[PDB]
RNA sequence: GCUCGUAGUUGAACCU
RNA sequence: AGCAUUCGCCAAGGAUGUUUUCAUUAAUCAGGAACGAUUAGGGAUCGGACGGCGUUUAUUUUUGACCCGUUCGGCACCUUACGAUAAAUCAAAAUGUUUG
């Protein structure tokens, strides 16, 4: 996973090249961090909003 | 006490980065904030219902 | 210095309308550079000299 | 969304010229790109 | 002639953080820019600055920056009045600062009442 | 494509400020906390997501570095300073109960896995090492001429 | 002159007489030479270091010869770092300091940097060109002039 | 129609 | 307002580059006068300077036409406005809805 500087996350894989799926809504402003749980389910998401 | 429903700082929220003066003053950790379960996120139906 | 070539540019200009005093375009480069005359002779002569 | 849309519109844009005059001047092996992301390694 | 090397640093700062930049490059430099980013650094809305002389001052930058003000007519301004000049510049009191120009240095209101001195408002920032 | 419905929700009512560093228990699952631009970090948990277990003003400017111990105590970085937070006490402690300056601008921070250790990412190009609870200061590693943060 | 010289100042003056004869081969600036200045300070710990100062206007005279000056003063006296400087009587004073430290290659650019508070560090940029022993030297640089003149400075190649 | 131009107007930084 | 054959002469002027200098001379306009801070880059346009993992001039060195990169300086197109706002005007009417 990747939180972007724009309104975005990105989850990738580890051999993948270009993003399995993006993030977004319009009241998430600006991803400073985002981290996974600890399964592998769930992307937990801190942003500028 | 005033109160502000999720769907008023849903809206607000919704509203871009021209209007984070007015999402940091909403958000001001003294208030009561209502929690609305509906599905519209429309904030003159909530205030009127 | 600079206010030598400016003279000299500038009766240069002077001698070629006094050998044709119908060319109202030079003419115009006259008045331009006899404004630089009026400019760098009022600031250079403000400096003490 | 619209700005990311466009913002990544423009990148291949700009990529497209960047790759572009990078031929071009290559013109007149290679280098590949992953390696093309170490500048340097001190020991 | 844009005399005013503050207000084009901080036209600088205004449009390139509305772009979404994350550093501006600001060539024409000072000492008021440099203290004016003291203060907006001490209080986080800047990320870092560095100065490249040739005057260079590259400003890392985060991005909750709303607005850096441009006052041209510097007015000396009472410690008592200071509310209510603090309360017309600011949207809410408590989000920024004005940057003050006193005789105990270049700070912002909250510290500039913290050393008891009255000075003369040039900027806010929030 | 028609049931790609990936957002669950929202840790209750956030922060004031926009959210600048948070972390993870890795030995727990839930205990989430974030630190946002007031200096104000927070404590959820990940089953009860309505309201937040802990809070406090922890810092001035923001937070920058924020991580949990192997016990139950979390960590965080400010341009202040570090200081060690108790979020888990029966007598819930608003005050610290331990802080470093002696350093620099810290950065960031991150915790051992293992032992009772953890490094902080200073502004002085340096990374501090602290064994706790037997460390005053701590080790510094730093690369030899190293200037930048 | 304006010494009292040392018995180093006068091994360092010794070493310009050894320069003046049974030498090279060359003296521009060996034959007018006498005493002026030295002081001698440690970087940091296991080997000191040993400077010597100028009379002001005659740096291009000290322009003269100074490469394999250096290389011989280096040979000939405890293998240790010699270095010129130019004493004064403070903004282009000091940039002249620096300027004077680092003299085959000039500095490119000065990178005063700051830190998330009110601290800062300055480093400034040398060109490429030269690399060999000034990688070796630059601590001596950078810790010289902050034993001299008094403020923190750092040096670098950009990149 | 445009241009030069004066009073006026605003006057670079740098130096306990 | 305008500027269209060739060639000569007369002076200006622009642009580039320099290893050039008195160093504030600067910026906008009452009184008056002559003539009638970025957008965000891409692809093209020339006017130079530098370079060539290329042809042709060339009997081979110059040299020039073509192709490429950097680079400035301008005349316009296109979208998004970085926004606006009085709309018909826009890469400027961007800075008249958190005005300094
Ligand atoms: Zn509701």
């Amino acid at each position: 996973v990747s939180g972007s500087y724009d309104r975005t996350i990105r989850l990738w894989r580890r051999d993948a090249g270009h993003s399995r799926d993006v993030y977004h809504t319009k009241r998430m402003q600006r991803v400073f961090r985002t981290m996974w749980t600890m399964d592998s389910k769930y992307i937990l998401t801190g942003s500028d909003d | 006490n005033i109160i502000i429903t999720s769907c008023v700082m849903a809206e607000l929220e919704k509203l871009g980065p021209r209007y984070r003066v007015a999402l940091m003053i909403a958000r001001d950790e003294r208030w009561q904030r209502l929690t609305c379960d509906h599905k519209g996120t429309y904030a003159d139906d909530c205030i009127v219902d | 210095e600079d206010l030598y070539f400016l003279i000299k540019k500038a009766v240069a200009v002077r001698k070629h309308l006094e050998r044709n005093r119908k060319d109202k375009d030079s003419k115009f480069r006259l008045i331009l550079i006899e404004s630089r005359i009026h400019r760098l002779a009022r600031y250079y002569k403000t400096v003490g000299v | 969304p619209k700005v990311v849309k466009k913002a990544t519109e423009i990148k291949r844009e700009e990529l497209a010229a960047i790759k572009r005059r990078e031929e071009n001047e290559r013109k007149h092996k290679r280098k590949s790109e992953r390696e093309k992301a170490v500048l340097v390694k001190q020991q | 002639v844009r005399t005013s090397v503050l207000h084009d640093a901080l036209n600088s700062i205004n449009n390139a953080e509305k772009m979404g930049k994350r550093q501006v490059m600001i060539r024409p430099s000072s000492k008021v820019i440099v203290k004016f980013l003291q203060v907006m650094q001490r209080h986080g809305y800047i990320g870092e600055f560095e100065e490249v002389d040739n005057g260079k001052i590259v400003v890392q930058l985060n991005g909750r920056l709303n607005k850096c003000g441009v006052i041209s007519p510097r007015y000396n301004v009472r410690l008592a009045e200071l509310e209510k000049w603090v309360t017309k510049l600011l949207p809410a009191r408590q989000f920024g600062y004005v940057i003050l120009t006193t005789s105990a240095g270049i700070m912002d209101h909250e510290e500039a009442r913290r050393k008891h001195v009255a000075g003369k408002i040039i900027g806010f920032f929030y | 494509r028609m049931f790609a419905k990936p957002f669950l929700g929202q840790l209750g009512n956030g922060h004031v400020q926009g959210v600048y560093s948070m972390c993870k228990d890795k030995n727990s699952l839930n205990c989430i906390a974030s630190g946002s631009g007031d200096g104000v970090v927070k404590v959820w948990d990940l089953t009860t997501r309505d309201e937040e277990t802990w809070r406090v003003a922890a810092h001035n400017n923001i937070v920058k570095g924020l991580t949990f111990t192997n016990d139950k105590k979390l960590l965080s970085c400010a341009t202040d300073g570090i200081k060690l937070w108790d979020p888990y006490a029966s007598p819930s402690n608003t005050t610290p109960i331990a802080t470093w300056q002696e350093g620099g601008p810290y950065t960031s921070l991150s915790f051992h896995r293992s032992a009772n250790t953890f490094a902080a990412s200073s502004g002085q190009g340096c990374i501090r090492i602290w064994d706790l609870e037997h460390s005053t200061a701590g080790q510094a590693i730093q690369w030899p001429s190293f200037v930048d943060t | 002159s304006r010494q009292n010289p040392s018995d180093l100042e006068r091994a360092i003056a010794g070493a310009l007489y050894d320069l003046e004869t049974n030498t090279a081969d060359l003296k521009a600036a060996l034959r007018p030479l006498q005493f002026v200045s030295a002081r001698e300070i440690e970087v940091g710990h296991g080997k000191k270091a040993i400077v010597i100062f100028v009379p002001v206007p005659a740096l291009q005279g000290f322009h003269r010869v100074q490469q394999r000056l250096t290389r011989e003063l280096e040979k000939k006296f405890s293998d240790r770092h010699v270095l010129i400087l130019a004493a004064r009587r403070l903004t282009a004073v000091h940039d002249a300091i620096l300027t004077d430290l680092v003299y085959p290659v000039e500095i490119v650019g000065k990178r005063l940097r700051t830190k998330e508070d009110g601290s800062k560090v300055l480093k400034v940029i040398l060109d490429e060109k030269e690399r060999g022993g000034v990688d070796y030297r630059l601590d001596t640089y950078s810790e010289v002039y902050r034993r001299l003149t008094g403020r923190n400075v750092t040096f670098e190649f950009p990149q």
